[PDB]
């Protein structure tokens, strides 16, 4: 029963726990497997398929890591500013912003260090040809679902 | 933000 202006204690350790598990899982796949290897988790529906993502879906681009770099930082700053200005007394949105912040930072570390992103989650639950993603992608998607539910107020 |  705590009603605070900014739930900084809950928001940060949510971001802490997400980044830790994203970076750890990414690192476990990098050191136990080779690119292209795959082992099953839940048969016929979830595999751990080692992949690396460097934006090759967009085709030829002069420098995209720099553009991803500028994009991620601009959005990371806006999330903090969103957190302060319009997320007051609203734990639900502050959690969502944290999920958005943590999911962006987790991938941000991958690109800054290696110039790539470790992708290992390979499922057929969302149909096939759905790309291999990771925890940082999952936190972002969940954070978008929550704000879409938060955007579905006044309607 | 996302991997790609
Ligand atoms: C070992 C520590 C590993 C990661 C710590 C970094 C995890 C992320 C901590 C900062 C996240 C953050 O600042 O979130 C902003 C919040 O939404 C509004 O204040
Ligand atoms: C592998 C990836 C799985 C990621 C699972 C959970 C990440 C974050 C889970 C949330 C961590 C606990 C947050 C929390 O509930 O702390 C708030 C509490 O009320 C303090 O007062
Ligand atoms: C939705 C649930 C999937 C979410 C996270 C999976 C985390 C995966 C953690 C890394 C497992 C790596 C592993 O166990 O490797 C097996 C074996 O060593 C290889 O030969
Ligand atoms: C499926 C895998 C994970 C589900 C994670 C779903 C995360 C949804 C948690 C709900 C939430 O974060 O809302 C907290 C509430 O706002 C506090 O007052
Ligand atoms: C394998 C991919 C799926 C796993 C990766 C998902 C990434 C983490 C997402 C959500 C963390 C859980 C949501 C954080 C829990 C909310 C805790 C909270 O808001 O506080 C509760 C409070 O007691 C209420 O009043
Ligand atoms: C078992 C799954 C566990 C379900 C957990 C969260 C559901 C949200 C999953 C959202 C998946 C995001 C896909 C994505 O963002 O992929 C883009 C990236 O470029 C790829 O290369
Ligand atoms: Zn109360």
């Amino acid at each position: 029963h705590m009603h605070k202006k900014y739930f900084i204690g809950t928001s940060i350790l949510i971001a802490v726990f997400v980044v830790i598990f994203d970076q750890v899982t990414k690192y476990i796949i990098a050191t136990t497997m080779k690119i292209g290897d795959s082992f099953e988790v839940i048969p016929h529906f979830l595999n751990i398929t080692s992949h690396r993502n460097n934006g090759a879906a967009w085709g030829i681009l002069s420098g995209k890591m720099t553009f991803f770099f500028i994009i991620t930082i601009i959005i990371l700053i806006a999330l903090v500013y969103f957190f302060i200005k319009d997320a007051q007394y609203n734990l639900f949105m502050q959690v969502a912003i944290s999920l958005l912040f943590a999911g962006a930072l987790g991938n941000f570390i991958d690109r800054v260090l290696t110039g790539e992103v470790v992708d290992f989650i390979d499922t057929n639950i969302f149909g096939y040809d759905f790309p291999i993603f990771n925890i940082a992608d999952s936190s972002l998607t969940i954070g978008v679902i929550l704000i879409i539910i938060a955007l579905l107020k006044d309607t | 933000l996302i991997s790609t």
